[PDB]
């Protein structure tokens, strides 16, 4: 965990593409959960198993325990953005839901399991000013929450 | 039917929501130092909270406590949340119902989640300074309040 | 005039609303380029335009002129006033009447109004690449419909 | 207006200050506005005869008149906030701003007449967080515009 933090908090790259493309998700971040979520049951259709208390999934905005639940996820990832000067706390904030996934009996192979998701959600919502440094540096941070699984 | 009504009446209260904003302003400004002084008042005036909150660990070394931390920051997006969803009564509703949720599976009574309305007063007079005010605090009891309806 | 109902139908279309969020976040990334491409295509697809722009100077210019500069980045700021009045009615069309007059003082018509929207389409091809969507064209064009009844 | 700018972009510590304070006003961006307008008219009643086109501005908020330009003001100072780090930038958005003043009958000195309602909206609205150095801020970038006046 500590090897992964700092891969993140020490690049001054990683940190300016997730600042970056935080910028652009923030525009809608309802949407943006809505549509991250959408990709994970597209692009990872196995991983829908995991998420039966939203119901049907597949029902987007509509679901509201899934909006409810996306929405959330969308903050989560707001304090992993505003987690990057302080390496200690990525640390205890990346710990405190690796506890939920772990609780959940979500594997670090399976939490994984959102990078590609992410990367279609990113391509989607910030048009040319996508690129593939931007991905990386989501899975960077997606590697730190995996390492504590 | 409860919940739907007093999340309706967030959403068509906008004097409310302009304190809401606000004090919003002040509170975000250090979201991890606001939650952690949050979660200190609460315990200073919920003793029952400290055994609540067992998994957190020894709460009363506050920032040097990594679980207490984690949490404090997680709480004060649960605060942006509500500040979010202010203008979209679905909306509302399904954090609430989240919140509602999650608070049920750690067996918080509608009483115990009212406890977090004295702490977040003295938080607010905390950082409001010489513009606290009153009715700020009863425009955060009304979230507080729809959340204790799904309870 | 239609402002009122046409403000009231873009406030409750979430569908809508959705397409210009989305795009606005990849439009507002660089409010400067951006702006000054929506007004380099707008002489471009309409050159009556540039006479009205005379206080510029040079329109074809871009970046290099201070004034066109300044006016680009301006306008900008106003598609994220009317981006951010997209909850609340009375917002958008009081913000829509602002710069309604701001139009009519320089007897700029609707239909000259909706003119921008040949622009910000190519602007949106620009910006979006490989996700360009004429939905969201579409869009845009029911916002700067609500300006054009207001003029 | 060159010399202007450079006090305000070429001082971290004033950038740092508008940025923080903006920060905070930005959590209401009409509601700054309509304070801001408020305090004018309160600390300075003088102003109201400039603002003929309005109504009646003490009615505040329903007011739509006044409601729309107290919004539209707000972000002339986002705009302002936003081009701190390009001093060409805040020079032509001040010069343009300079422009829509000097045709309602604004001198400089006139313009001056926000500074005092500005320290009081950041008072109130940043609570412990205001320190001197923001109204310091704020009077250094109300220089700007005056010096284009
Ligand atoms: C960046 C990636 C992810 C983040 C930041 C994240 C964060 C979260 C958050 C904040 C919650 C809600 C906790 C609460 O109740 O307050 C949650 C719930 C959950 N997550 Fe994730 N998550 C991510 C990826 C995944 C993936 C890839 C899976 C499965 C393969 C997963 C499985 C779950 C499950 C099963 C729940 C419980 C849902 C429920 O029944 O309510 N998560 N996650
Ligand atoms: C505005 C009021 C409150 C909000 C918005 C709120 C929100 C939250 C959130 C977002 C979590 C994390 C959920 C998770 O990751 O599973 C949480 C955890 C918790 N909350 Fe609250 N909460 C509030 C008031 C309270 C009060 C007053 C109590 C008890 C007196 C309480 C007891 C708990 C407990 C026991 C946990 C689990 C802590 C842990 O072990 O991680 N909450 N709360
Ligand atoms: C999204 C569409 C548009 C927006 C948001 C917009 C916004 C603005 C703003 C904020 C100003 C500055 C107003 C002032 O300071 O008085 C402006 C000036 C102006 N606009 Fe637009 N505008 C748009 C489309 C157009 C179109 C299509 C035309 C004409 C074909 C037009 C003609 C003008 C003219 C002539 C001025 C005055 C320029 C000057 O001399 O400074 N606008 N516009
Ligand atoms: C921080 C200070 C200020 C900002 C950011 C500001 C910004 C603005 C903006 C953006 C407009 C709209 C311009 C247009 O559309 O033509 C405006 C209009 C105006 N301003 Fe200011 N202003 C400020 C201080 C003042 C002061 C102190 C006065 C008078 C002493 C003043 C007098 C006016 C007048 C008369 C108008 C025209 C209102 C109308 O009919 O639309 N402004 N201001």
């Amino acid at each position: 965990v500590d090897a992964a933090v700092a891969k993140v908090c020490g690049s001054e790259a990683i940190k300016a593409n997730l600042r970056r493309s935080w910028g652009v998700l923030s525009a809608d971040i309802e949407a943006t959960g809505l549509m991250l979520m959408s990709n994970l049951f597209t692009l990872r259709p196995d991983t829908k198993t995991y998420f039966t208390r939203l119901g049907d999934v597949q029902k987007g905005k509509a679901n509201s325990k899934l909006r409810g639940h996306a929405i959330t996820l969308t903050y989560a990832l707001n304090n992993f953005v505003d987690s990057l000067d302080d390496p200690s706390r990525l640390k205890c904030v990346v710990e405190k839901f690796a506890v939920n996934h772990i609780n959940r009996k979500i594997s670090g192979d399976a939490f994984g399991a959102i990078v590609e998701p992410m990367k279609e959600t990113l391509k989607a919502r910030m048009g040319n000013y996508y690129s593939d440094d931007v991905a990386g540096a989501w899975a960077a941070l997606v590697g730190v929450v995996q390492a504590a699984l | 039917s409860r919940v739907a009504e007093l999340a309706n009446a967030v959403v068509s209260n906008a004097d409310q929501k302009d304190l809401l904003r606000m004090s919003w302003g002040v509170l975000s400004v250090d979201m991890e130092g606001t939650g952690l002084m949050l979660m200190a008042n609460l315990f200073k005036t919920s003793p029952s909270a400290k055994g609540k909150f067992a998994r957190l660990g020894d709460v009363s070394a506050g920032k040097d406590n990594s679980k207490l931390r984690g949490h404090s920051i997680t709480l004060m997006y649960a605060l942006q949340n509500f500040v979010d969803a202010l203008d979209d009564v679905e909306r509302l509703k399904c954090v609430v119902e989240k919140f509602a949720v999650n608070h049920i599976n750690r067996q918080i009574s509608a009483d115990e989640f009212g406890e977090i309305v004295g702490p977040l007063r003295q938080t607010l007079k905390a950082r409001m300074g010489n513009y606290f005010d009153e009715d700020t605090v009863a425009a955060w009891a009304s979230l507080v309040a729809v959340v204790q309806a799904a309870l």
